[PDB]
RNA sequence: GGACCUGGCGGUGCUUCAUAUCCCUCUAGAGGAGCCUGUUCUGUAAUCGAUAAACCCCGAUCAACCUCACCACCUCUUGCUCAGCCUAUAUACCGCCAUCUUCAGCAAACCCUGAUGAAGGCUACAAAGUAAGCGCAAGUACCCACGUAAAGACGUUAGGUCAAGGUGUAGCCCAUGAGGUGGCAAGAAAUGGGCUACAUUUUCUACCCCAGAAAAACGAUAGCCCUUAUGAAACUUAAGGGUCGAAGGUGGAUUUAGC
């Protein structure tokens, strides 16, 4: 059950008691793309 | 340091006490034998390397505390090597002032003897000082130096059984590609070979096994003097009357003259033919045929 | 949370063909034998035909239950061959190790 | 998914390119730990763990489970990217050296005392 | 060249630990499984889901110590029961390391439906088979 | 000197109900390390001596399955790499032990089964003949 | 400009060599035919990747639907996912590998020589080298100690894979995402590999090796028809049966593999 999984995973993170080091890497590229002026388009715009 | 040494060795005292404890045996008489097979017990490791499997066990320097060595030829750097030769030297020059399956041992081993490490050609400079040695007509005190460095280089046989009915028999198996055999040779007899219950030429009818079958006791020159029978199972036609042959041949051992051993033994007759099957190998047609390379 | 939309079709598809998996048989049976009648039969293969497509077991495929691989994946482990080398090579895997013979 | 996620030494060696063929014979990006900073038992939802990421026993009494309050969050966030900032400003910036002869000569440069000897000798 | 579970040498630098040094090829000979359980011998069954709940076991112990796990797990099973041994740092707090094996062990025995255990063996520092 | 005083046995009952009567058992022990198979061989074996229980041990013959996966990840059929997996045995055949003796004699080396070993006990039950058997309906 | 240092590549000879290896010699093949299969081309509205050795029954230990990433048509918009993308880049990478390798060298760290210049460090009746470590070796697996596997460093081809997966960079966000229905995939043709044979050391039958027949028949797993198996679906899969009995008559230069 892939969704169990991630969805258990996920809020480990949130609750602080599981370090996704994979999920960090990912928003520390995602807040520097930001920074950088690289961002998703309004859907449906 | 030493210190280092002795304080393991007391650490290993103290274990093998508690090991001993463990297993119920006397501390006393706990001897490495019981440590090895305590650990091996206790710790079972399958790894096929023994030298990794768990071990309860019990290089040294070559000067004390305040620096002067111990080796008066320490500063060679292969002080047990020149010691070595300084020592034959010098066993050379008394015996110049008064006057096989042994073989040299090879550089491995004389480098594990002297715990160093030694370049080819030392090894042969040290060889051909002791073939002089050997060649000056040395005596027993220097015989024994020599076979220190010395390395040594027949087929046993079944006895005589007897059976209910009161012949004499002997009795042995052998092995050829993937099928087994055991023969029974009875000490008297007509000739009368049954493989499995059946008379031979009914079981073997191609020429080539029976012949093969027959080249036990004509090499001796027993035929017919004999009753042989023979379970034989695995493999083809072929690789039976070879496993059959063998059998006979080491059974037979036990009837015919020692020189008559040494003569089939030279003859073949009871090697064990090691040739098996060689198994396929992927990327390749066979064990050994490759796929057509392609341009 | 699955691997691909592959996968996500392929656990839809399971789902769905393990819901009609009993009715499926039903009908199957009654169209596998030569006792019922002709019409029956017919009757019963337009109902078969009737089921959604997703329902047949046959649509199931066997993907990697980690990387969403179609091919080369191992029933027991229902891995991947690259993944299983990658677990076996770490040693993560009891029992298996290289063959050498 | 979560089953394809990696380490993050694996991450970083994917993604900096350290090797490969145009750094095989040179023919810009760094590695930053993201873990210097992270407390364990810290995340978005503020949860405070007894034990874990606050003091087991207040007022000499075992705390319970707790949650920080929205305002509160923020200022630990505020307080978690105060910090990042400057380590970052910390690490960019560097203790000038002291040019020898001219800016891009090696000449004059000092390289400090040499390694000290084996047989108790300091230099 | 092989490039599956190797570690390079470069420099005679780098630290490795026993399991690191050694190739696959050597599992059989000189580094057993880090993991056993019956489901990959003959006749038996549910190997894909113990693989799964190890693969599963493994990423979890290693974000739920973060930076403390000196080698990899070796996760053992015997009936019913799941024993992870692990070695671990001393960098954290005790109440920390307390606090997370019964954290750990709870949730995974509820996740499971197994009497989860974990037993930690503390390093001063991860152990150097070797450098390379 | 803080030994306990006194111990609780366990309770230990007694039912009117005849025992079952086992002929035989089979334990047959898979694993994949033979050391880990021999000591626990040497376990059952000084296990059942202690409890008086006639056994015996022997070895069949190994099973080693191997199957072949592509090397590389895009196409190198040309080459392979080739798993194997070990299944070693080791059968236990106990004879003339009762039911209880049998209940403890394997909860007490079950209990004790290493990780790793599977096993597979076979229980050769004796029973006599039922009462509609003896004569035609 | 002067003198040196390190230099190499040269379809340039001579002497030794290669051990299934460079040639001849040995055996069985490929190159002739059918069929099977992959590729290229043609064509289609209709994937991609692989491309001398090191691609070509390759990714696939496998495509009727699904698989599927293709095409046509229709449908959905915070979408199974704190979205997604099989969108571009293997010339950003991890990962896993090819290749010389059927190799034995790679080497840090020191020491010495040249006046402390780019450099060099060979003598065994020894004259400045030592070397950890890596690899070979060793050890281990299988049936030995043999053999086969496994192993096989550093480097080489900006070698292969962004379509195992992950990820850098860049791009799409009412679509380059998601879903449904339907559909390709043929032959003018060339090419690689495989199977069956061209028979008499054969074919059929019994038998599993003391036989009887056949012998211009030998020869299709191809074509057509039918049945059966699997499946919801067989025209496209497989098995069997019937029918048909064709090309072919040991194959050029060349070429593969085996101690
Ligand atoms: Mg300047
Ligand atoms: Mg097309």
């Amino acid at each position: 059950n892939h969704h169990t999984y991630a969805e258990l995973m996920q809020t480990l993170r949130f609750l602080g008691l599981y370090r996704d080091e994979h999920q960090d890497f990912m928003d520390e590229q995602k807040r520097l793309k930001k920074l950088r002026g690289k961002e998703k388009p309004k859907k449906g715009e | 340091t030493e210190d280092f040494i002795k304080k393991q060795i007391e650490e290993f005292n103290i274990g093998k006490r508690h090991l001993a404890n463990m297993m119920g045996e006397d501390p006393e008489t706990f001897t490495q034998e019981d440590i090895d097979r305590a650990i091996a017990y206790l710790f079972p490791s399958g790894l096929f390397e023994k030298r990794a499997r768990p071990v309860m066990k019990h290089r040294a320097i070559q000067w004390g505390e305040d620096g002067r060595p111990f080796h008066y030829l320490f500063y060679t750097g292969k002080q047990s090597y020149y010691s070595l030769m300084h020592d034959v030297y010098g066993m050379l020059l008394n015996l110049e002032k008064h006057q096989i399956g042994s073989r040299w041992l090879i550089k491995e081993e004389l480098e594990e003897m002297l715990v160093e490490k030694l370049s080819d050609l030392d090894y042969m400079q040290f060889i051909r000082l002791l073939e002089k040695l050997l060649t000056s007509q040395c005596g027993a005190a220097e015989e024994e130096f020599v076979q220190r460095f010395r390395r040594s280089v027949k087929q046993l046989i079944e006895p005589v059984q007897y059976d209910e009915q009161g012949m004499a028999f002997s009795k042995s198996e052998g092995k050829r590609k993937t099928a087994k055999a055991e023969a029974i040779v009875y000490k008297h007899g007509s000739g009368r070979i049954k493989v499995n219950g059946i008379d031979y030429q009914l079981y073997f009818p191609i020429t080539q096994d029976r012949e093969q079958l027959m080249f036990p006791f004509h090499f001796v020159d027993r035929l017919g003097k004999h009753d042989v029978t023979c379970t034989v199972s695995g493999g083809g036609r072929s690789a039976q009357a070879g496993a059959i042959r063998l059998a006979m041949a080491k059974a037979l051992c036990s009837f015919v003259t020692e020189d008559e051993v040494e003569w089939m033994r030279q003859a073949g007759l009871l090697t064990t033919d090691p040739r098996v099957r060689e198994r396929k190998k992927p990327g390749q047609e066979g064990a050994r045929r490759k796929f057509t390379w392609k341009k | 949370h699955y691997v691909d939309w592959r996968m996500w079709r392929d656990v839809k598809r399971r789902k769905m063909a393990y819901e009609y998996a009993d009715e499926r048989l039903r009908i199957n049976s009654l169209r596998k034998n030569t006792i019922l009648p002709k019409i029956l039969q017919d009757v019963a293969d337009e109902e078969i035909a009737a089921l959604p497509r997703d329902s047949c077991p046959v649509r199931i495929r066997n993907r990697c239950v980690m990387t969403s691989r179609p091919r080369g994946v191992k029933r027991r482990w229902r891995l991947s061959r690259i993944v299983f080398r990658h677990l076996a090579d770490h040693g993560q895997l009891s029992g298996i190790q290289r063959a050498t013979w | 998914s979560f089953f394809t996620k990696l380490t993050a030494d694996e991450l970083w060696k994917g993604a900096l390119a350290e090797t490969g063929a145009g750094a095989k014979k040179g023919r810009k990006k760094k590695r930053k730990d993201l873990n210097r900073g992270q407390i364990i038992g810290e995340g978005r939802y503020g949860f405070l763990w007894p034990g874990l990421n606050v003091p087991l026993m207040k007022n000499g009494a075992v705390q319970t489970i707790a949650q920080r309050s929205k305002e509160e969050q923020e200022k630990v966030e505020a307080d978690m990217i105060q910090q990042r900032e400057e380590w970052d400003r910390k690490k960019k910036m560097k203790v000038k050296r002291e040019r020898g002869w001219s800016g891009n000569s090696w000449g004059g440069i000092s390289l400090g005392p040499p390694d000290p000897g084996p047989c108790g000798e300091t230099y | 060249k092989n490039r599956a579970a190797r570690v390079r040498v470069s420099k005679g630098d780098k630290p490795v630990t026993y399991e690191e040094a050694h190739a696959p090829h050597y599992i059989a000979h000189r580094k057993g499984w880090l993991s056993l359980h019956t489901g990959n011998l003959d006749g038996e069954d549910h190997a894909a889901e113990r693989t799964v709940e190890d693969v599963f076991l493994r990423k979890f112990m290693w974000g739920t110590f973060p930076g403390c796990l000196a080698d990899q797990l070796v996760l053992k099973r015997r009936g019913n029961q799941l024993e992870i041994c692990a070695v671990v740092l001393r960098q954290l707090s005790p109440h920390k390391y307390y606090f997370l094996v019964g954290y750990s062990e709870t949730l995974l025995s509820y996740f499971y439906k197994c009497p989860v255990r974990l037993h930690l063996q503390t390093v001063p520092s991860k152990v150097v088979y070797k450098y390379l | 000197v803080d030994v306990p005083k006194d111990l609780t046995k366990p309770v230990v009952t007694i039912s009117d109900e005849p025992d079952i009567l086992y002929k035989r058992l089979s334990v047959l022990v898979k694993g994949h390390d033979k050391a880990v198979l021999d000591s626990y061989e040497y376990f059952a074996v000084l296990a059942a001596k202690e409890l008086g229980i006639s056994i015996k041990v022997h070895e069949p013959p190994r099973k080693i399955e191997r199957f072949t996966l592509l090397q590389s990840v895009h196409i190198y059929k040309k080459h392979r790499v080739q798993y194997e997996m070990r299944t070693l045995y080791r059968c236990l055949e106990l004879e003339h032990l009762t039911g209880s003796t049998a209940d403890v004699y394997l909860e007490y080396i079950q209990r004790n089964l290493p990780e790793g070993v599977a096993m597979e006990v076979t229980k050769t039950q004796l029973e006599q003949l039922p009462e509609h058997i003896k004569e035609p309906i």
